[PDB]
């Protein structure tokens, strides 16, 4: 759209699509909790494992704050704190030019569980299986696709808060989402508040040959981060 | 004009969620002996637990009726004298009972109700015993243990009757004032 | 927390009163428990040590812990027994409360 | 944020005291005789006794509630009409009934209740009666003879059935309005 | 002296002699150069090794900011930070009683060097020789004792901001050093600042038997310190 701008969360270097509509979940935005408050040493741009939008993707999958365990400074205060809240500006940007065609979903579940009709025992699934870092996750034609890996069918995943990213419009994702739990704070090693999931709407289909696939990208946000009693400071 | 459709009107229900069965026997019947114990939980249902599925956050005060009903289970012409039920609403995280006799059947906490059958059914609430500020009807992560609203604990107060009365709890619940906190498609099939 | 120092008035020495709140585990070295909320405590200058205890909660899991360390060690003044004690003494904080009522007896 | 911790909350509760039983025997049975006497005290449990032993003097409004349950005890198909049990609260300091017949028992002073089985629970009331300012839950030196609420009497008032109705009578206490002076360790162990 | 007071630098917690004079070097006060601020986070007592004074013993040497290089906060910064300035609050106390009988000398040489009159080629010494952390160093009768371990007869190694800590006078030792050096921010990794020493100026002397021996104590706390260039955060 041009006109694009930077902004530099002290260490981090933006260069957005420019603005062209940003999201806010359910209207709301993260405040801090009427603690350990890091500030712009934890509130600054973190780019996770850039992944490959092929023809044959079913999708991929992230947790937060889980993927930003790895994170340096934000990372750290989670790690080193036993209590702790936070906010995040997803932003995913795929770049492809006017010789491609699809549309990219962007969901924000708070708290995205994985199959099982089990109920009787959930969580099943292993610590390590059920947090996969900064690397991330894939849907399967188990997370199956069309029943956002949890039994309930797809068409219906617009519940959440969400963008589109239609190739021929916007080529960003733009998804702020404030805290949501039934708790205030909360033990950010154990629990997972939102659910990025990334499925295909529409197919990848690319003009004769060209790029046998294009690159989606995940760089986050701390948005208003807190935390309660410094423990052991392990190294 | 959207008034019945309202959150407050989607719930203001009252659907079984449990059936429980108990027993006065002169005999030693020591499977379904005497007390009855049913983890407080919706899971069980069917049609209650798709309703608040709509949602993953929620805050209700919790009341329950419960309609007791009787018979005579051996083929004889025996008597028996109306009966009186002790129903013990347990809050969560006590001292869960089995052998109708224990310690912890004389309570001087829980909440226990005695009901004397033949009458208006019986009726108590309980309000929002959250251990947070909502329940989570789903929870992703781990420790499913869901919330637990304790466990609901009836026997025959009454003492052994030569003719053994067999009888049964349904219990119902009414979440009155209740709060939903970001929704989820709903569960497509069934549990 | 609160810590008698039941020794002479003629001995001396510091102490350190730790608190590593829930998450971390019990901090083994002296550095260890040191370099978090540590109370030097001298036994030399007084008998009575307080240190407060901030955020914590119940469903009766796991929380924090609370240590004694030779921050020096003990100094005795001439032929004085080289073995005394001290004196632990809980309490609770205004903030601190209570919800849903329970028991036991038998 | 203190509440349902407070003393009005920490023995608002409707907790068992004692467990006396009656009948209605045509026979001649002397023993458990139609008459059931029990010297009004929080001794013989535990529960409630723990929790006022926190300290050394009280004041409390003593409320007490009767649920009473029945039954035919011969294995027998003998049938029984609905029956009556007159409570006798018996404030300190009276004569003690023995035989269900004597003067006594038609009291004139002594606050009684009548019953119809197979109803709402008895219920009454007797407010601070004590001899002193305070009721002293221990109280150190010679005149142990505790401070003494009375005695409870209840028995069958319909006449000798052929079929023998045993009952019993379920005796709770809501000390309400309570007031408690110096606290003491509480009683380590068991009693 | 009675009424002590405690200082609590967020986590650090003191409780003093009471006050008792304190020194400091040249009459000048720790401020800023007029980067990267921690402040309380590296601004809070550190307790390193407490030594034991001996009949024997020659002395003991510490290096700034050398010791408090495995220090938490204070730590991390000095190892990612390629620039960085600081002052210290050396606190030297030594409890004992009315039947010990001795004489401590603390002293504060800005750059402390160590032996070799082969001018020459100076450093020599390891790099690990002339960092010996928290654990500390000691004198020898190679630091030779009587010159300071650097050829100087000790007599005059008063010319230092210094105060001594007579076992019948004060039992404590508090030493305010702001930063000296010719540049204006410095490799903490590389360069020591200051020479914290601790030689015995009287002996120890015990009345019959008690403590065969005493206890010496260093907590310091660093004095508005700050740091140029956040490099690569190695964890």
């Amino acid at each position: 759209s041009d006109r694009v701008l930077q902004l530099t969360l002290g260490n981090s270097t933006i260069t957005t699509q420019e603005a062209a509509n940003s999201v806010v979940a359910y209207g709301r935005w993260p405040e801090y909790l009427r603690p350990t408050e890091p500030d712009v040493a934890a509130c600054r741009f973190y780019t996770l494992d850039t992944v490959s939008w092929t023809k044959e993707s079913r999708g991929w999958w992230w947790k937060l704050p889980d993927a930003l365990r790895d994170m340096g400074l934000f990372g750290q205060n989670m790690y080193y704190h036993y209590l702790g809240r936070s906010g995040y500006t997803v932003h995913v940007q795929c770049n492809a030019s006017k010789f491609h065609q699809g549309a990219l979903g962007v969901f924000a579940v708070p708290e995205m569980c994985l199959a099982g009709d089990s109920n009787t025992t959930t969580m099943h699934t292993s610590y390590q299986n059920a947090n996969p870092g900064e690397k991330g996750g894939t849907f399967t034609g188990c997370p199956v696709d069309y029943l956002l890996g949890n039994g309930t069918l797809l068409g219906n995943a617009f519940v959440f808060p969400h963008q589109i990213i239609n190739l021929r419009t916007n080529n960003c994702a733009t998804l702020v989402l404030p805290y949501v739990n039934s708790l205030s704070i909360d033990s950010m090693v154990k629990h997972n508040n939102w659910g990025i999931a990334i499925l295909p709407l529409a197919p990848l289909n690319f003009a004769s040959e060209s790029s046998p696939e294009i690159p989606i990208t995940l760089t986050i946000a701390p948005m208003c981060c807190e935390f309660n009693g410094l423990r052991n400071i392990t190294l | 004009s959207r008034s019945e459709s309202s959150i407050e009107s989607f719930f203001a229900r009252g659907a079984c969620v449990t059936i429980m069965t108990v027993d006065n026997p002169a005999s030693t019947t020591n499977k379904d002996k005497l007390f009855a114990v049913w983890k407080i939980t919706y899971k069980d249902t069917v049609q209650l637990r798709r309703k608040l599925e709509f949602f993953t956050y929620s805050r209700f005060d919790m009341e329950l009726t419960f309609v007791v009903t009787a018979n005579f289970t051996e083929t004889n012409n025996g008597h028996a004298l109306n009966q009186v039920y002790q129903i013990m609403y347990v809050p969560p995280g006590a001292p869960v009972p089995e052998k109708w006799d224990d310690y912890t059947w004389q309570t001087s906490s829980n909440p226990s109700i005695f009901y004397t059958y033949g009458t208006a059914p019986a009726r108590i609430s309980v309000p929002y015993v959250g251990i947070s500020n909502a329940y989570s009807h789903f929870y992703d992560g781990f420790s499913a243990s869901l919330n637990d609203f304790g466990i609901l604990a009836v026997r025959v107060v009454n003492d052994h009757n030569p003719t053994k009365v067999t009888s049964k709890i349904r219990v119902y619940l009414k979440p009155k004032h209740i709060r939903v906190w970001c929704p989820r498609p709903p569960r497509a099939v069934a549990y | 927390f609160t810590f008698l120092f039941c020794g002479s008035m003629m001995a001396t020495g510091k102490l350190l009163v730790s608190y590593a709140p829930p998450g971390a585990d019990p901090p083994k070295k002296r550095k260890e428990a040191m370099l978090g909320t540590h109370v030097i405590w001298d036994i030399g200058l007084q008998s009575s040590c307080t240190m407060v205890v901030p955020w914590i909660s119940n469903t009766t899991t796991e929380g924090g812990y609370i240590s004694v360390f030779y921050q020096t060690r003990i100094v005795v003044p001439l032929s004085t027994p080289r073995e005394m004690d001290i004196l632990g003494f809980v309490s609770a904080c205004n903030d601190f409360s209570v919800r849903l009522l329970r028991d036991t007896t038998h």
